[PDB]
């Protein structure tokens, strides 16, 4: 139902190295290895704050949920007004300040809860 | 009268567990006559208000008064003396932390909480991991922060760029500096600072006389706060009732998990680290318990063994009385590497876990998962719901299935301010080991 | 010739007002060939780039201050100060500040000098989480805002408030903290003095470049008024919002003085206040000559004694120490200008922004040393701490000059009858 | 015998020139047993960890020791002559920078190598003139400013207006630039400011001892760095036959500036032995070799020219503050070669006006840049978009950065030393 994901990796990589330098807390520079090569393909980010889109939209990739949106700050992941695709939920003991990632985590606990209540009641 | 003068001397006691119980009653009260329904979301933000202003008042404190009493303590002892004593304390730190986390094994693996299983009720998508290797250069570049100024409200943790989901995923890993206070890189800094204050001489002595200053006003500031502490953890306690739903329902499967839990913290903090005391000192733990029965109830109230650390500081000075740089260079650094009560959480929760999923636990998994519990409870965030990254660690450690998390994080408000009042109590008996020790 | 003595004194006053007028001709001479002309809309900001480098330095030097001299300043006072009539002189002049500042938001929205997104009531909770910061260091730059969603989860509609921290500066949070750092310090004794030893020296050095940035000033505020006409016009309710606005707190806190000070020493001392005021016309006609509450501190002392029923260790307490947080009109002048650049901004202030903003003018009724135009960094902390514009603030650093003078006036009339209220207490005892 | 007291002598020295030497060992035999493809993913973090963790310890404390050392360093003279001092130093910095801009152009001509927003450099001019100025000394320890532009008036009248915000960075100069004024403040007060100077004078010494401590952890992580930076190499062959003329235009112009003309300007100036001088630094430029970071390697400058060379304590700690920062010159040459390898490899022709253009902007963009691991590509962008013709494809300029990048490094923190040296006999005369 979501509509498909558009996300694609940088188109070339001085894009790439430029964002990764400018990542918070960075001390080095990415190395060319590490730069996405040739065509570009699907990517996610495990992590986003909250500070770093204004609105964000589920999309569907390979029946996998994700979270798309436009960056607003050349230091959050993706560039300055790249659309970039997140995961549905973010890694496990971490958190990004509320947002879509923390509101996911509340509502499948929140699910969790009442499925348990309900196996409670039976 | 004498009982006038009893209540006059423990006043401050009295008040925070008479706040304590009247916190309970009114939210039990609130949640029976209604709740989060009877009364809209801002009725609920006003009310739980005051607990939270309260635990941002301990969150001001930490970070001046950790600085300048590390780095005081560091400066007033011999470089040697100081190796010698911070060796010995890590040696008692990773002492109670076997002994914890071996005792709430043993207690999980005895009582069996996912025996039944109720009904699995694992399923949506699966939460990213951190992998064991990424989250130890984590720890290791948390110490040594990049920036001071950085490091004073935001943490390094390494992320993870999932490539080519249909072509051979490949998970890149790129780092980032999220939020939270790097509490760890901070007291390294403070410690280094402080010998190398001690090194230097009389520039040296006008630094120490300028941080010990700091401290005692930071001291003061405490002061004023300690009071106004029975209000915020009276509204904490109550707030927190009545916004959790459904008691007992959700305790009617959990029964089994909760008792392994809070059984294995009331063994550690009455028959183990009073027996260490005991045995170490000669003298009586229970008198020190009595004296720091405030903290332990503001570490119950916040759920933050970080916010507490003033509180127990101050309470360690008056009474049962450690010497002030010794109690000062022992509590900043247990606040964030003893974490008794976070590594037997662990333990029962990925015993519970692995029970969930009728897998083996043999005896090499029992040692990895123990091994990796201790290892992974030091550098642990002393926020609130600090254990579960840990947790989710150790779990990738030993092999297990990750979707039950949810089962664990459904109850973990009450556990979390158990792990840490015990915590706190094997900072508090430890620094009372060390000052025996240095009477001596 | 001592009128060329008399210019270099107020050099920077005569330095200002050409530099103002120097602004507005540019401004006028550039409009015709300006607005779509001269590069149009984008690379605007050329122009009036001198003005916000001067903002900068001035938002640069504001933090470091407010804390050291709040902290020195807290750690200064003393119940011990004569026990009871310290006690009772500093509560009277609070009480006096916190009423004047009070009448002087409510006439600045009574009469409405300017006017030619939703956020609730509740929002004094964000307010009270801002003045007990979570962190000190991200307090220095940010500060906790409440924003709203919409989940259309449990019925529609729900707009559940979610805060974050975005910006803001927190200086309030930090004014508390210093105030609260500071009486600690003085609580503490023979070690506290090497703190405040250090926090005063801090003031002290940040001072010389403040009067360094206040030298560069002129040229940034020439420039923003120039870049500030063009956007606008002339013609329009800038100019009567001007006339409005100095005219309306000149004669605001004239009447406010005049029916406010004579109104406590009466029901207070059942005398005639318009006798204590003719005792001291000659220093209140210095007072209006110098622009200086520094200037006429002599004269004061001199018609106080004799023309008054002041004792000498009465007197040698009020009139001196006491004059320092001791402007009751600077602080009806920065009150009335922050409710009129409200106004000017068209934005919408309830409530909570109301107290907080005379809160902070009644804790900023300090400063200036009693320097002419001594109450402009003070604005500028409080429209810095209310998330106000502050590029509007050199129209009312344009025309200070006349109204400085009323408020030294106002300044040197609150002192003297507070000396005559202390008198006339210490006697009847 | 005298051979291992000298050893004992300069073990330093041997150990970090071992260390650099053992890193392209290491890396190049690592490289040749299978080039991280067999060392996998973790096994390659593992391997280049040691030297992350080395930058991060120097990043640690270079915020402390630049701004007590330039605080004590303006303190420590007089404001007309540390004017004086100033002005000469930055003549000398913007001949240099100017010298090996042109030899860089001249070269990169002569040997021919070559066969997303936007960012005007007005606005990057105008940023870097706001970075001078910190709007927040807090917020200006840990980040810096940026324009951007957004499209905010109606889609009929589409045109590009400048925004601002603040990106990640250090914004060293603002810091610098306020420590150097808050030192002159120092010193115009008397005796307030002694316990202040003598605060941050303590400070900076606790902060030298660390510096010790950790250059002498130093040599594993450089080597680690260098094995590390060697082994990620991917197609060795290819990538040096397709740059190799370009590799060798950047390395043989930082050899030409390094060996022949800063020296030779040492000597005219200072008539004694220039490779004397070199061989007292020879330890930090090795650092800055391995680091390829002016601002880790700036604390081990400062103590070896303190130490080994003849240089006075308030000259070292107020010209090499200054001049990690705005004195670079192998980063301009860098940028000057990469802009005319670029401009060739689209066969686009430079007359008189664009060479011109390439070398103001490269000072500018020299001045601009910072001390960081590969600091000079940004500024790339700038130059590039001044000539304007050669959009921006420098991802062909990276994969060899690394070495270029440690040569501009090497060559910057050398015209700083040798600056001070400079600056000390023109003192001394």
């Amino acid at each position: 139902a979501p509509p498909p994901c558009r996300c694609m990796t940088s188109s070339s990589p001085y894009q790439e190295f430029l964002w990764r330098m400018q990542r918070p807390g960075n001390i080095d520079a990415p190395s060319y290895r590490s730069l996405s090569k040739g065509t570009p393909t699907f990517t996610a980010h495990t992590h986003m704050p909250r500070n770093c889109y204004h609105s964000a939209t589920l999309c569907m990739h390979a029946n996998t949920h994700y979270w798309t949106g436009k960056m607003i700050n050349p230091s959050c992941p993706g560039g300055l007004g790249v659309t970039v695709c997140w995961t549905y939920f973010t890694q496990t003991g971490m958190s990004d300040g509320g947002g879509v990632q923390d509101q996911a985590r509340e509502k499948h606990v929140k699910e969790v809860i009442s499925q348990l209540t309900r196996v409670h009641g039976t | 009268d004498q009982v006038r003068r009893c209540l006059r001397a423990n006043l401050l006691v009295l008040l925070t567990v008479v706040a304590v119980v009247a916190g309970v009653a009114l939210g039990l009260g609130v949640s029976g006559a209604g709740g989060a329904l009877a009364l809209g979301p801002e009725r609920l933000s006003a009310f739980v208000f005051p607990g939270e202003l309260l635990l941002r008042l301990l969150r001001m404190i930490i970070l001046p008064l950790v600085v300048c009493s590390l780095i005081g303590g560091a400066a007033s002892l011999d470089p040697g003396a100081l190796g010698r004593l911070g060796a010995w304390a890590l040696l008692f730190f990773l002492v109670t932390t076997l002994l914890a986390s071996a005792l709430g094994v043993g207690l999980a693996l005895a009582l069996q909480p996912g025996a039944a299983s109720a009904a699995i009720n694992a399923s949506a998508e699966n939460a990213p991991s951190k992998e064991v290797l990424d989250s130890f250069l984590d720890l290791a570049r948390n110490i040594f922060p990049s920036n001071l100024v950085s490091a004073a409200f935001r943490s390094y943790s390494t992320t993870y760029e999932e490539r080519n989901i249909t072509g051979t995923r490949v998970k890149v890993p790129v780092g980032q500096e999220v939020e939270g206070m790097n509490i760890l890189g901070l007291v390294v800094f403070a410690i280094v600072f402080g010998v190398a204050l001690r090194k230097l001489g009389p520039e040296g002595e006008l630094l120490i006389r300028f941080f010990n200053s700091f401290n005692e006003a930071t001291m003061v500031l405490v002061s004023w706060i300690m009071w106004y502490a029975p209000v915020g953890i009276m509204f904490l306690v109550a707030g927190k009732i009545v916004e959790m739903e459904d008691v007992g329902l959700l305790f009617a499967r959990l029964g089994k998990y909760i008792l392994c839990c809070l059984l294995g913290h009331a063994i550690h903090g009455l028959l183990v680290l009073p027996l260490i005391y005991f045995l170490f000192t000669r003298k009586n733990p229970y008198r020190f318990l009595w004296g720091i029965v405030t903290p332990l109830a503001t570490a119950f109230g916040t759920s933050s063994s970080s916010a507490t650390l003033p509180l127990m500081m101050k309470c360690v000075e008056e009474n049962n009385g450690v010497a002030k740089h010794i109690s000062r260079f022992i509590l900043p650094i247990g606040a964030t590497v003893n974490m008794d009560g976070a590594a037997l959480f662990q333990c029962v929760a990925a015993v519970f876990i692995a029970q969930l999923s009728q897998q083996s636990l043999d005896f090499v998994k029992i040692i990895t998962i123990l091994v990796t519990a201790t290892a992974s409870s030091v550098g642990a965030a002393g926020i609130p719901a600090g254990g579960v990254l840990t947790l989710a660690i150790i779990l990738e450690a030993v092999n297990l299935p990750v979707d039950h998390i949810s089962l664990i994080l459904a109850v973990d408000w009450l556990v979390d301010r158990s792990c840490t009042v015990l915590n706190v109590e094997g900072d508090a008996l430890g620094a009372g080991l060390l000052q025996n020790y240095v009477d001596r």
